[PDB]
């Protein structure tokens, strides 16, 4: 009725702070893993050049 | 009973009709004449365009049909022919050089080109050994565009020829063409890399000599005749009939071709 309740009450703030920090850490890790994937595709100029060669020009 | 396979590659209908009339009138119906697009034996191909299924494009100067201008000349022109795909698809001769620029992998194409060059080189050296010449002349177009196909062609042709023990002299397209038309007695065996310009040079030599029939060696193993004009086609048919085992008919066609080039069918 008296002791354990008081110590739980004393615990509450630190645990709340640590859990908030942990959630912020999770969000930070989520953000840090995001990278934009710029792909490179075969230039169509080569395709045009091949087309010209096939024509025997 | 027997069959002669006619292939058409860029040939006008008049030449094909003339060839059909010649064979029908000379053969007499004993051997049928069917038309197709690919064959390995008993085949005559009409037209400048290269058919599908041929790896070597040898041509010589037959003694019987020597023009008076080119009497006594003896030079063998062998053109290496890479495998031919469908007209829409990109040809190997162009794919081998453009894919490298584009960065695409070119392993299988290189392997196929290497096999074709080795076969062509083996044919060329065999002709050179048979004729007794010690050095052959490689012909490669020196255009910057064809800086990869020719490089492989030289790397392989010289390797095979040197392995056989003969010498190789590399040259371009314009100089060799002028020499072959003006002073052909200074060249014994000339190999040509697979390019459009080389194909035109081979046709020009086959025509300037007086009209001859080119021999194509196919993947399946064999020889098929090739012509582009009335006289050349007539000679090609005569050789084909000779191969089937007809001597008198072949001689008659050859005589008719010598006398009346453009109207052999009526001449005989």
């Amino acid at each position: 009725d008296i002791m354990v309740p008081s110590f739980v009450y004393n615990k509450l703030p630190v645990i709340h702070f640590l859990q908030e920090k942990r959630a912020e850490q999770k969000l930070r890790r989520v953000l840090d893993e995001t990278y934009t994937e710029w792909t490179e595709e075969l230039d169509q100029a080569h395709v045009t050049d091949a087309i010209t060669r096939s024509l025997n020009i | 009973s027997k069959q002669l396979t006619f292939i058409s590659a860029g040939a006008t209908a008049a030449v094909l009709q003339s060839a059909s009339a010649i064979v029908s009138k000379v053969a007499g119906g004993r051997v049928q004449t069917k038309t197709a697009k690919e064959a390995g034996r008993h085949a005559v191909v009409v037209g400048p365009e290269t058919p599908i299924g041929v790896h070597t494009a040898v041509t010589e100067v037959p003694k019987s049909a020597q023009d008076p201008l080119f009497s006594g000349v003896s030079t063998v022109v062998v053109r290496a022919v890479l495998p031919r795909a469908a007209p829409d698809s990109v040809q190997l001769r162009d794919a081998l050089d453009v894919y490298a620029s584009a960065g695409i992998d070119t392993k299988e194409e290189v392997r196929s080109a290497t096999e074709a060059f080795k076969k062509s080189a083996e044919v060329a050296v065999g002709k050179a050994k048979a004729k007794g010449v010690k050095r052959i002349v490689l012909v490669v177009k020196q255009a910057s565009k064809h800086n990869c196909i020719n490089e492989l062609f030289k790397k392989i042709s010289t390797e095979t020829i040197e392995s056989a023990g003969l010498t190789t002299e590399v040259v371009g397209t314009a100089a060799v063409a002028n020499q072959l038309i003006v002073n052909p007695e200074s060249l014994g065996v000339v190999l040509l890399n697979d390019v459009a310009a080389t194909e035109q040079i081979e046709l020009a030599f086959a025509g300037v000599v007086g009209g001859v029939s080119r021999v194509y060696h196919t993947v399946e193993g064999g020889k098929i005749s090739a012509g582009h004009s009335f006289k050349s086609v007539a000679l090609a048919v005569a050789q084909e009939l000779r191969e089937l085992g007809l001597s008198s008919e072949a001689d008659k066609v050859e005589a008719a071709a010598s006398k009346n080039p453009r109207a052999v069918v009526s001449a005989l």
